[PDB]
């Protein structure tokens, strides 16, 4: 099955403390310099990823997908050369 | 038993904040609240819970103006 | 799968069998190669069977000549089925390597309580009750009463396979006792008969060692026909008590009574008989003065005229003197006597019975009770053991002996005495057997030593082999536990069998291990008396609450229904997460008759070595008669006997389909040197030194890592 | 004595009664999954090769003719914090109870006002948790900005809208999932 996903963007104050946002951490919540957001639920959050919690939707940085596509892109076994076999590089690659 | 009435006072000392906030949204009246709730001695109760001879007995000649020491007592003697 | 043995090349479903199998079907073929019977152990069932089957299907396909038929026997129905079934798999693949059907019947054998289909003895339970309303059903009267068309309720099955069945022989194929009840419902004949009929048009047939070891029904089965067949016991290491059971009868104050009743109901029916008329019924007293049945052997049964007994009041009168001799003899107040010969020389003195009429007494019961037309045998059955009796009696006692008990078994002292004609040899008993058929193999597990079996049995073994499992993996773990934690020997010394430090042992042990061991656990009792002061003893202490607390416990009883229930519970209690516990004595029936399997029974306890009360009189007569007669010694036997009770019940445990089992003995008795040389050669050879004499801890800790170790696949 | 054998297996049968109550991997374009979000003269790779063949003839240079304290100093005092290359609060306090109290009261009003709402669900009961939500946020409209009046009093200063946005971006959705459920319809 397909699902719907949501991929926001990590947004800071622009120079420190200048045209900030004050705003405090979805996760006693402290204060938000910095953090991403969501398009639906408007809120700040400092860690990702993680489910929506007013829209119920997950939410993700691209490289954390990536960090998966090796199970994709299975490797292939090299074949085993126990013996030297002449092989000339005396150091291996 | 009034589990609903009760869970109020379960959140009043589990969450001051939440407690609180129900308590605002009907004191201001930010929202219509009733709809919250819409979306939101073993070793006799164990001998009782298990046989059914006790659980009959006791439901009969269940402890009064005495201690349940004694119908511990009156069972395994 | 072709398998290479020594005679020929034989065909085999699976495409991976053991080592083990090719020695043993191999070794077995000795047997028939040499035409001659012997004996042989291998601890699996189903690959002992298969490989059975096999080797002498090929070998009967190869040498139709040489065998015409085989003959298997096992413990019971329910393992009858399953070994049927693996006959029926067997053919199945056979004809698919053949690629066409071949002329090969097979079928297994029931009594009629179980292998039954009228409607009107179908409620009925008892076998007693079946059997003798099949009985009327198929009587002669019945059948005439049937014939004359007036209204009957009769087993149309019965007329039917009579009219049809019986003129049609079933072609080819196996059919399994289910199978065949649904046949005879299809075709509407009798299951019974018809697999009876089949008998004569069969290549195999399959039924219990009873159905071998009682001349009645053993006879009509055993025919001089199959004097060129084989023979097969699969596991049959008590056949000897099996036999000696099967000969032996006990005779009680009850049953005198009702055998009184019987009589007077015998009476009314004579005088009913003789108000309407009995000079139809003197037809038979031709016959009978020319010249259910009778347990007595081929060679010891004659058509004898019956003597001065030619009429029925001759008869009854006979029988009136004989229970008045047998209820007075039985009466008598005494200590227990053995009186083999006195008894009969005390009836002929007593009474003036002699043997040579007493010797008809069944045979003319029989005539007699057929032509009084009565209703069925079922409630006249003590009156005709006790005629059984009478004739076997005064037949031949060499083997026996006449014990009297003031007081039933299993009780102290009660006020009803018990009369026991103990049988105390097998091989006069089982000698047709081998005297009439071509070999005889004696296979088993949990067999003690081989060359026992000669002296209690007559026969010359061409095969004297004891095969041991072959796999990757120890499957299955013998270990003994000689010493408990106390540091004291946990030894069952009938004096030290009651001391409170070897129960708090066991219960110790037993505790620990019912906590390590997975699903369902079983422990053995030497009785009902040690077992219950045993528990009694846990109950006073936390070691009970502290175990079922750990796991359920269950405990066995003399009661069938009680025990199958808690056995089922038990069971149940293995498939949940509760799992259980079930203490049982081990000469109880339950151990007899429950198999072990994975996760049933995944671990037994033996406490202590099984030895009966060696006061018992059936001990006292038995054990006499094998050193007087056989030259056994009084320890020798007792002792075998023990340990292959012990093995018969522990080494269950292993069974088939490759699941394992751990077997502790809490005895350092075991770990002896004359009780390890007594104990069969796969669990002698898996046990060792490191296993021989353990601590209870030491055995809670290699159980714990052999669990570990077993739990991975091969 | 019997008993006691007798009753354990009750009570081991008894507890069990109560215990019972009545594909391959597939692929057809796997060349994409090498780029994922990554979007999109023949002389000059010739003269580029040759020109840094003959670049490579000088080597091992004295490092007082590799750099200077006028290149370096430039790099420094471009890092320092003043420079070009180096880039570099709870004044109210009150107002941090209220926040909590606001963003817990948003929070748990919004995860309610949206436990439908994403989704079109052309059914009676599921489009009345609609219109109920959308008069519940119809509700809250009126008190939040009743809060936020204090707020703006109160600080007049480093002003508090994000909570507000999140009030105003729900009425952009209900005004354009009611204008398209109406073009829907
Ligand atoms: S005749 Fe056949 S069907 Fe009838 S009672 Fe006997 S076995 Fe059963
Ligand atoms: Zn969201």
């Amino acid at each position: 099955s397909l699902i719907r996903m949501g991929f926001p963007q990590h947004t800071i104050a622009s120079l420190s403390d200048q045209d900030a946002k004050p705003s405090f951490s979805m996760a006693e919540p402290g204060l938000t310099l910095g953090g991403y957001f969501c398009p639906q639920c408007r809120a700040k959050y400092c860690e990702l990823p993680v489910e929506c919690k007013i829209c119920g939707l997950t939410l993700v940085s691209a490289p954390h997908l990536a960090r998966s596509y090796h199970h994709l892109f299975p490797l292939d076994a090299f074949q085993e050369i126990p013996l030297e076999e002449y092989n000339g590089e005396r150091f291996c690659y | 038993a009034n589990k609903e009435l009760e869970e109020k006072n379960r959140m009043l000392q589990e969450d001051p904040v939440l407690f609180q906030l129900y308590k605002d949204l009907v004191v201001s009246q930010v929202i219509s609240a009733e709809e919250f709730w819409a979306n939101r001695s073993d070793i006799i109760e164990s001998i009782f819970r298990t046989y059914p001879a006790v659980k009959m007995k006791y439901a009969e000649n269940v402890p009064h103006n005495m201690t349940e020491k004694e119908f511990w007592t009156r069972f395994f003697q | 799968m072709k398998l290479n043995v020594d005679g020929l090349l034989v065909y085999f479903p699976y495409d991976y069998i053991y080592p083990e199998q090719f020695s043993y079907m191999r070794e077995l073929k000795r047997t028939l190669d040499a035409k001659g019977h012997g004996v042989l152990e291998m601890p699996s069932g189903t690959g002992k069977t298969v490989s059975l089957l096999a080797l002498i299907m090929a070998y009967q396909r190869a040498y139709p000549l040489e065998v015409t038929k085989l003959i298997y026997c096992s413990r019971t129905v329910p393992e009858i089925e399953k070994v049927i079934e693996e006959l029926r798999k067997l053919l199945n693949f056979y004809e698919k390597q053949e690629g066409e059907k071949l002329p090969f019947l097979g079928l297994a054998l029931s009594s009629r309580k179980n292998l039954c289909i009228h409607p009107e003895v179908t409620p009925l339970r008892f076998g007693k009750d079946v059997d003798g309303k099949c009985h009327s059903l198929t009587a002669s009267y019945v059948r005439a009463q049937y014939q004359h068309d007036t209204s009957l309720p009769h087993c149309r099955f019965y007329e039917e396979f009579d009219a049809h069945g019986r003129e049609v022989p079933l072609p080819a194929g196996i059919y399994n006792l289910d199978d065949l009840k649904a046949l005879g419902r299809r075709q509407g004949w009798c299951p019974y008969f018809l697999a009876r009929y089949s008998i004569l048009h069969a290549n195999v047939v399959v039924y219990s060692y009873h159905y071998l070891l009682d001349p009645k029904i053993a006879d009509l089965v055993s025919k001089e026909l199959a004097r060129k067949a084989v023979v097969v016991f699969d596991e049959a290491h008590n056949i000897d008590n099996v036999c000696i059971d099967s000969m032996s009868v006990n005779l009680t104050r009850r049953t005198l009574d009702r055998c009184q009743g019987n009589l007077e109901t015998l009476q009314k029916t004579v005088l009913r008989i003789k108000e309407t008329d009995e000079q139809r019924l003197r037809d038979e007293y031709r016959r009978l003065v020319e010249g259910a049945n009778p347990v007595l052997p081929d060679e010891v049964l004659q058509e004898a005229v019956p003597g001065s007994i030619r009429t029925a009041e001759h008869f009854l009168g006979f029988l009136r003197r004989l229970l008045e001799y047998v209820k007075w003899r039985l009466r008598v107040q005494h200590v227990v006597q053995e009186s083999p010969p006195a008894f009969l020389s005390g009836l002929a003195q007593r009474v003036c019975i002699q043997r040579k009429p007493l010797r008809f007494c069944a045979e003319r019961l029989r005539s007699l009770l057929h032509t009084l037309e009565i209703t069925d045998l079922a409630d006249f059955s003590p009156l005709t053991l006790l005629a059984n009796f009478a004739t076997l009696v005064s037949t031949y006692a060499k083997g026996f002996t006449i014990i009297i008990e003031p007081f039933d078994d299993r009780t102290p002292t009660i006020a009803n005495p018990i009369l026991h004609f103990s049988c105390m040899d097998a091989s006069l008993a089982i000698k047709p057997v081998f005297e009439r058929f071509q070999s005889v193999i004696i296979t088993s597990g949990t067999l003690s030593p081989l060359d026992i079996y000669p002296k209690i049995l007559d026969f010359h073994p061409v095969t004297m082999a004891t095969f041991t499992m072959t796999l990757a993996r120890v499957c299955l773990c013998p270990m003994i536990i000689g010493r408990g934690n106390d540091q004291v020997a946990i030894s069952s010394k009938f004096e030290t069998r009651e001391d409170i430090a070897v129960i708090r042992n066991y219960g110790n042990l037993l505790l620990e291990m019912s906590a390590v061991v997975p699903d369902g656990i079983v422990a053995f009792f030497t009785s009902y008396q040690y077992m219950e002061s045993t528990v009694a003893s846990w109950y006073e202490q936390g070691i009970l609450e502290n175990i079922q607390r750990n796991k359920l416990l269950f405990i066995e009883t003399q009661d069938g229904a009680e025990t199958s229930v808690a056995l089922e519970k038990y069971q149940e209690a293995c498939e949940n997460g509760r799992g259980a516990i079930l203490l049982s004595v081990a000469r109880g029936k339950v151990s007899e008759g429950i198999d072990f399997v994975h996760h049933y029974g995944r671990a037994v306890i033996m406490f202590g070595v099984p030895y009966v009360y060696t006061q018992s009189r059936i001990l006292k007569a038995r054990l006499e008669y094998l050193r007087d007669q056989f030259q056994i010694r009084e320890n020798d036997f007792l002792t075998f006997d023990a340990m292959r009770h012990a093995a018969q019940c522990v080494g269950r445990a292993i069974r088939g389909k490759t699941d394992y089992g751990l077997m502790v003995f809490a005895d350092k008795r075991f770990a002896r040197g004359d009780k390890r040389g007594k104990l069969p050669r796969w669990i002698q050879e898996h046990l060792t030194d490191a296993n021989l004499n353990l601590t209870v801890d030491e055995g809670v800790q290699v159980a714990k890592y052999f669990l570990r170790q077993m739990a991975q696949p091969f | 004595n019997a008993a006691i054998i007798k009753r354990f297996n009750h009570h081991s049968a008894m507890v069990l009664a109560a215990g019972l109550r009545k594909i391959a991997l597939n692929l057809k374009k796997s060349d994409r999954y090498y780029h994922g979000p990554t979007p999109i003269t023949s002389q000059d790779i010739i003269n580029s090769f040759q020109s840094i063949r003959q670049e490579m003839e000088a080597y091992t240079p004295k490092l007082t003719q590799v750099l200077s304290s006028s290149a370096a100093s430039s790099t420094i005092t471009a890092l320092s914090p003043g420079g070009a290359l180096m880039q570099g609060q709870m004044v109210p306090n009150d107002i941090q109870s209220e926040l909590k109290h606001l963003y817990v009261a948003v929070g748990e009003l919004l995860r309610h006002f949206w436990s439908c709402f994403p989704v079109n669900t052309p059914f009676l009961e599921e489009k009345v948790v609609k219109m109920k939500s959308n008069l519940e946020r119809f509700q809250v409209t009126k008190l939040c900005p009743f809060q936020e009046k204090i707020r703006r009093q109160y600080l007049s200063t480093n002003l508090v809208s994000h909570i507000e946005e999140m009030l105003q971006t729900a009425y952009n959705k209900l005004h354009t999932w009611q204008s398209r459920r109406l073009m829907k319809k």
